[PDB]
């Protein structure tokens, strides 16, 4: 069953032992049933923790129902593998991910004075060599101040920054004018759109690259794991992988009543149904009832 | 597929391009005269401008019936399709057993005769290892939990560093 | 075996057919063997001559001398003049050379 | 088959760490 | 396959002809092999030729 | 027995979901009392 | 001579050999939305396992798969997703019939490939002549349901939508792709309502300008309404739950329209009430408040629980400038009220948080008395894209149902309530709404 905060959660939400939680409780309403009422409590940190633990349950079987174009060749099934997650996401209550991190950013740094704080509070969501070649800038302007840079932007001082700060920003490859643009609107919609469908190319650009970055990590993982795998004899390949089974189950096994290990042990079942459904008419594969 | 789509019988293909499916409609204008031939099979019926509307009303919501799950499966053919790249230089072995004979045996140097019957024991270890294709499901178990633990991020399953610093420039380059 | 593609059993066998083609010697004997279109035609016909009791013992004779002089094929061509000296032939000759050196 | 369950987040935004490419391919080949 | 595999592997061991001898594969070899054996009789033969 | 679903089937098979489920039934009824009693 | 099930073994047969090429995988699927094939599942699987495992792809093959998946009604987003690699490499080499017929498969997917879209609409701006008004229609259909609020094409089809007569059904794709982008330019939109004179033929292209009319909130033009009570028999559940509520958005009376749009529906949710997705039960019970007709008892009573959870799952995985908004506007509401100082807003905005009289949580409600005011903020997501800027018409569906529940709903559109400077200002702006609505308060 659930709690009432896992069935508003799936309601958007697409993947199988969801929807089969949602259609079970949509029946139960229609027979008669009432409905709990939602909860106005448990105040900003319950709230934003429950969120994290609910979104979680919406991401976690969503992230293994996506397919990963692994050994492609083309941009369009990175477009697809992540169009898959930004679909993904949005079932799952987040935003768009500019607009995630961007709040990142900012929750992380309210109290932020100086822009050495600012890179050192955002120092885990910014990658590593943008951000030590914000401190060689920090660092330059720092001597034409000789005082900690504020993060006011009506101090010059913060102007002298983000003079250099925006000249790595378009030799790293991203176009910082065209991202500060979009984030400013403009005032016709005519010339507001010249820079929206260049900010989507940039952010298509954007999120395309590390899904790839993504992908290659996992071809990598995958050709050395099986590199490493296939210098081994079949012989201690056969009982390595039948302790790491045995030890698994046994896992799950000695877990007795607990939630997770009682519909571990229903998959294990259900990947013997499949097995055992294939080797009974394997040109046509498992049995569906249709 | 949204709610409503808008298509039908305008500008519908009204020939097949494939030789093992020849159709051919014919196009009234209130309905269509389809004939569909496969092989030693005709179908002719007709259909009506309404008849094709009706048909996006119930979708398909086609979805895949795999074995542990799509991720698995997609890690599962790749190394499938890796380990075909390295069945394909086992192919090109040059054959041994053709110099099994005695003749080859009595000519030959004794630790070169070691030698050569220990490089093609060497053969059906790496042969038999890369046709074990019932160990690829269980490696490609050891590849799900550190994917799926990056994709539990509290910022974004599909967030990563170029998003991100490209986000950071908009938060930085405005004032505070 | 295909990137993406099955094999098939027509060339898993053709496989296998390979293999089975190095089973066979470089270089055999044709140790011929009696079918029984041919030595049940000679079992009757004794029993046409009333010997059917002794009919095996004609027909273990006829295998027997198209065997003793059983003739060496290389590639299914015979090579005349092909002189080999058997194992047990061999051993007879040590038999013989042993037991005139130990009197 | 079957993998160990893992409850955990990912808090960094980081490179997701390229593994380095194995010498089966040239050893094989030597 | 393991059914084709086990009928044609006994159809070249059925085979009488295809039983290996190595007096027709190798005649150098196994008359080297004989006169192995029999040098070690002529060199006991020439230790009792010499007493 | 045999023939089972389809949206049986379809659901992706050793994902966590059930550890998150069960570390949320342990850890906000255990933090939901925290807040309620706290004083520094 | 004539056998549908000897064929489909035929077609069985040609999609589950190992070369089908990309021809043999089009002409397979366009086979099978002109024979009508929903109720085979797997022989659609086949077909679409083997469209991406296709490599070539010339213009027409592609043109012919998109369509046969579009007007199949087949949705698979892995396939359909990766045919816009086919599609943005044959982006010039497609003809305009064709490239409508891409992009609105691809777009009414969902497919989230910018590439395509902006080079797809790049192509229509510049050669507009070349495109039909019912080619132009389709990729505004595409550019609108593939995430893309492109006005540039939106403005460019303002200016054909004007000017040439267009058809019934294209007129009705035009407007379904403007409610989506959400611009309610009268200009353009009831220069599509001009085409309602020949008459729909069918109920899709009635409901699809019903739900777009109420969406961008104009009126019914009741020759709509006069194809919808006559056929509501062509509509899916889910499709007569769209033509109701757009209906009911845009002020329609006719509640023998209700009664067929309704004998649609409620039949369907007596049979399977999971069949439906929760969104749209939502809708229904928009539908049947506003226009007032009356539900089953055992539908009517459970589509109205079903408006507790879905305005419950969209507070849930609010917008946080939603929840930056409504903590605004209860900060300004509670200094209308008389709070002045800091810690005395901050018990009154958690006094606001009542919940509904179907389970549902308000943010801001107050109660003096028996009088209920309820303060409703729509933040730019809920509010037309267009220079105007007011709110859609899916708030003025929240807001006849929470009256319709002993409220008065005051929306406060941030767009005019975060264009004052300072909060008492903010706290002026809330309480001159209030008052506008309920004088008692």
């Amino acid at each position: 069953a659930v709690s009432k905060k896992e069935v508003l959660y799936f309601l958007s939400s697409k993947d199988a032992e969801s929807s089969t939680a949602v259609k079970s409780y949509l029946k139960s309403l229609y027979a008669g049933a009432q409905v709990e009422a939602t909860e106005t409590d448990a105040s900003e940190l319950i709230a934003q923790l429950e969120k994290k633990y609910l979104s979680a349950q919406v991401v976690e079987p969503g992230v293994h129902n996506i397919a990963l174009p692994l050994g492609e060749s083309g941009s369009a099934p990175v477009k697809r593998y992540a169009a898959e997650l930004f679909n993904l996401g949005a079932q799952a209550g987040f935003e768009c991910p500019f607009i995630e991190v961007s709040k990142k950013f900012g929750q992380e740094t309210a109290t932020s004075e100086t822009v050495k704080d600012v890179l050192n509070k955002t120092k885990s969501y910014v990658s590593a060599d943008y951000n030590a070649a914000l401190n060689e800038v920090l660092s330059s302007v720092e001597a034409e101040i000789n005082g900690p840079v504020l993060f006011d932007g009506k101090t010059e001082g913060f102007k002298k920054f983000a003079a250099k700060a925006k000249a790595v920003a378009v030799s790293r490859g991203l176009p910082a004018d065209t991202i500060l643009a979009y984030c400013a609107g403009s005032a016709n919609e005519d010339a507001a759109d010249k820079v929206s469908k260049e900010f989507f190319t940039w952010f298509e650009s954007a999120y395309t690259a590390d899904a790839a970055a993504e992908v290659k990590a996992i071809e990598a993982e995958a050709a050395s794991i099986l590199d490493r795998h296939l210098a081994k004899p079949v012989a201690q390949i056969r009982k390595e992988q039948a302790s790491a089974y045995a030890s698994l189950l046994k896992r799950a096994e000695t877990a007795k009543g607990a939630k997770w290990a009682e519909k571990y042990l229903e998959d294990v079942k259900a990947v013997q149904w499949f097995d055992a459904s294939v080797a009974e008419a394997p040109a046509s594969g498992p049995k569906v009832a249709a | 597929l949204t709610t409503f789509t808008f298509s039908g019988l305008q500008d519908a293909p009204v020939a097949a391009l494939s030789g093992s499916i020849k159709l051919n409609v014919a196009a009234k204008a209130g309905k269509a005269e389809v004939t569909v031939a496969a092989g030693a099979a005709k179908a002719a019926t007709q259909v009506s401008a309404a008849a094709l509307r009706k048909l996006s009303g119930s979708k398909i919501s086609l979805a895949e019936v795999a074995r542990i799950s799509v991720l698995h499966s997609s890690i599962q053919n790749y190394l499938l399709s890796l380990s075909n790249e390295r069945y394909q230089l086992l192919s090109q072995w040059p054959d041994f057993t053709t110099m099994y004979g005695k003749d080859f045996y009595y000519r030959a140097h004794p630790e070169d005769l070691k030698k050569f019957y220990d490089a093609a024991d060497e053969y059906y270890k790496l042969y038999e290892t890369v046709t074990e294709f019932d160990s690829l499901s269980a490696l490609a178990s050891q590849v799900v939990p550190n994917y799926a633990a990056r994709r539990r991020s509290t910022v974004h399953p599909a967030i990563g560093s170029t998003v991100a610093d490209g986000a950071f420039t908009n938060f930085l380059l405005s004032k505070q | 075996w295909k990137k993406g593609k099955t094999v098939s059993i027509e060339n898993l066998n053709t496989v296998t057919d390979k293999y089975a083609a190095a089973l066979v010697p470089k270089r055999k004997l044709a140790l011929p063997v009696l079918p029984e279109g041919v030595k049940k035609a000679v079992e009757d016909f004794a029993a046409s001559v009333g010997q059917a009791k002794n009919a095996s013992e004609v027909s273990e004779l006829l295998a027997k001398s198209l065997a003793e002089k059983a003739v060496v094929t290389e590639g299914g061509k015979v090579v005349e003049g092909f002189s080999y000296v058997s194992k047990a032939v061999a051993a007879k000759v040590i038999a013989t050379r042993r037991a005139e050196v130990h009197e | 088959y079957l993998a160990p369950l893992r409850s955990d987040f990912t808090e960094e935004i980081t490179a997701p760490k390229v593994a380095s490419a194995s010498n089966l391919v040239n050893e094989w080949n030597n | 396959y393991l059914a084709y595999a086990v009928t044609k592997k006994q159809e070249v061991q059925a085979d009488p002809s295809n039983i290996p001898f190595d007096e027709v594969l190798y005649p150098q070899l196994s008359e080297e092999l004989l006169e192995l054996e029999l040098s070690d009789i002529r060199e006991d033969e020439i230790a009792l030729e010499k007493a | 027995a045999d023939a089972k679903a389809l949206d049986e089937l379809r659901k992706p098979k050793f994902s966590s979901k059930y550890l998150i489920q069960h570390v949320s039934q342990k850890l906000i009824p255990a933090v939901k009392e925290w807040e309620k009693s706290y004083q520094p | 001579e004539n056998d549908v099930p000897a064929i489909l073994k035929e077609i069985d047969s040609l999609v589950s050999r190992e070369a089908v090429s990309a021809k043999e995988v089009s002409d397979a699927a366009v086979a099978l939305t002109y024979l009508q094939v929903k109720a085979n599942r797997r022989l659609w699987g086949k077909v679409l396992e083997k469209a991406g495992a296709a490599q070539d792809y010339d213009a027409a093959s592609l043109t012919n798969l998109l369509w046969a998946i579009n007007t199949g009604g087949v949705e698979h987003f892995k396939t359909v997703a990766e045919l816009a690699g086919p599609a943005v490499s044959l982006l010039p080499s497609l003809s305009p019939v064709q490239l409508s017929i891409v992009v609105e498969a691809l777009g009414g997917a969902g497919v989230k490939n910018y590439e395509l879209y902006n080079k797809a609409s790049a192509v229509v701006v510049s050669k507009i002549g070349e495109f039909k008004p019912a080619e132009i229609a389709r990729v505004l259909y595409g550019v609108a349901f593939g995430g893309v609020n492109d006005v540039a094409l939106a403005k460019a089809a303002g200016k054909v939508f004007a000017s040439t007569e267009v058809d019934s059904r294209t007129a009705a794709q035009a407007l379904y792709a403007l409610a989506k982008l959400g611009r309610a330019d009268k200009a353009t939109v009831d220069a599509l309502l001009k085409s309602f004179k020949k008459g729909t033929e069918s109920a899709s292209d009635a409901a699809a300008a019903s739900f777009a009319l109420g969406s961008l909130s104009f009126k019914a033009e009741k020759a709509i309404v006069d194809a919808l009570k006559a056929s509501a028999g062509d509509l899916a559940p889910a499709q007569a739950v769209e033509a109701a509520y757009g209906l009911a958005l845009s002020g329609a009376t006719d509640a023998e329209a209700f009664k067929a749009l309704f004998g649609v529906v409620a039949p369907a949710i007596e049979k399977a009430p999971d069949a439906l997705e929760v969104s749209s039960l939502a809708q229904l019970h928009v539908a049947s408040t506003i226009s007032g007709a009356k539900l089953p008892a055992a539908v009517g009573s459970f589509v109205a629980k079903a408006f507790g959870l879905a305005a419950d799952a969209a507070r849930l995985k609010r917008s946080s400038a939603e929840s930056a908004l409504v903590a605004d506007v209860a900060a300004a509401t509670a200094v209308a009220f008389g709070a002045q100082y800091r810690p005395e807003v901050a018990s009154a905005v958690a006094s606001y948080v009542k919940t509904a009289p179907d389970g549902s949580v308000l943010d801001i409600a107050i109660t003096k008395g028996d009088a209920k005011v309820l303060v409703q903020a729509v933040p730019s997501s809920l509010l037309t894209s267009t220079t105007p800027a007011k709110p859609l018409g899916h708030v003025a569906a929240y807001s006849k149902v929470r009256e319709a529940q002993g409220y008065a709903v005051a929306v406060v559109p941030a767009n005019e309530f975060e264009a004052l400077p300072d909060q008492k200002a903010k706290a002026q702006y809330v309480l001159a709404a209030i008052k506008k609505v309920a004088p008692s308060f």
